[PDB]
């Protein structure tokens, strides 16, 4: 889990 | 046999599966770099990175994935990365050696034979199903959209995304292997072998952690 994954999903 | 809606679903999947590129810059390193345990490990680090990169890109475009609870999305991504990745590396391994140089690097990169051997058995076990792209894509999607992963809150929303994929695969099996009615079951049987890599992979990571360094993305995807 975390920020980098959330970023990659959202972009 | 596919319904209009099944076709539509299959095309979205295929559109997204095909945008997945292993970059040339990386395939180039497989020949162009010197061989040592260190160089080989760097190359593999970079390949693993790209595999997970590509997994995220594929995942985010799966129908319904964007409607899922944001924590469940993350649980699925972490839950499936090993299996999704091993599956993709099979596809890349079987479709020039080339393959040969890659094999050589893998076999000299601080990985014990205990893990190398099953990895390569698996590549062979996959290769004699002679799977089409459609089959690889759908399987990958089925692996990713598994309701059985740790930490999922709403397992039903995942199962509803997965089931249709399984229907589409079952029919495709009947269209491309009409003489082998056990094919669908064989594909699903290879998934149980695929799962054994969850345990192998954790062990490979544990022995690599002897001063070795990982990219940010691999650190997040596997909590290390
Ligand atoms: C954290 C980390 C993980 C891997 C990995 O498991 O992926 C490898 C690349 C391919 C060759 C062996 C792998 C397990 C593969 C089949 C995905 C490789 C390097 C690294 N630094």
């Amino acid at each position: 889990e975390h920020q980098l994954l959330r970023y990659l999903l959202d972009k | 046999e596919l319904t209009p809606d099944q076709q539509t679903l299959l095309h979205f999947i295929m559109d997204s599966y095909n945008k997945q590129r292993m970059p040339q810059e990386i395939t180039n390193k497989i020949l162009k770099e010197a061989f040592s345990a260190e160089e080989n490990f760097l190359i593999l680090t970079e390949m693993a990175t790209n595999h997970v990169q590509v997994l995220v890109e594929f995942t985010k475009k799966l129908p319904g994935f964007q409607t899922l609870d944001h924590e469940d999305q993350i649980a699925l991504l972490k839950g499936s990365a090993v299996e999704a990745m091993f599956l993709r590396s099979a596809e890349i391994f079987n479709k020039s050696g080339h393959s040969d140089l890659l094999e050589e690097r893998i076999r000299n990169s601080g990985i014990s034979d205990e893990y190398i051997t099953p990895m390569f058995s698996f590549y062979k076990s996959i290769g004699e199903l002679k799977m089409t792209q459609e089959e690889y894509a759908l399987l990958t999607a089925i692996v990713i959209l598994s309701p059985d992963r740790q930490y999922i809150k709403d397992r039903e929303a995942v199962e509803k995304l997965q089931e249709p994929l399984l229907d589409v695969l079952q029919k495709l099996c009947k269209i491309h292997q009409p003489e082998n009615p056990q094919h669908f079951a064989k594909l699903l049987g290879r998934l149980t072998e695929l799962r054994t890599f969850n345990h192998h992979h954790a062990e490979m990571l544990m022995s690599w952690r002897v001063d070795h360094k990982f990219t940010p993305l691999l650190q997040e995807i596997w909590d290390v």
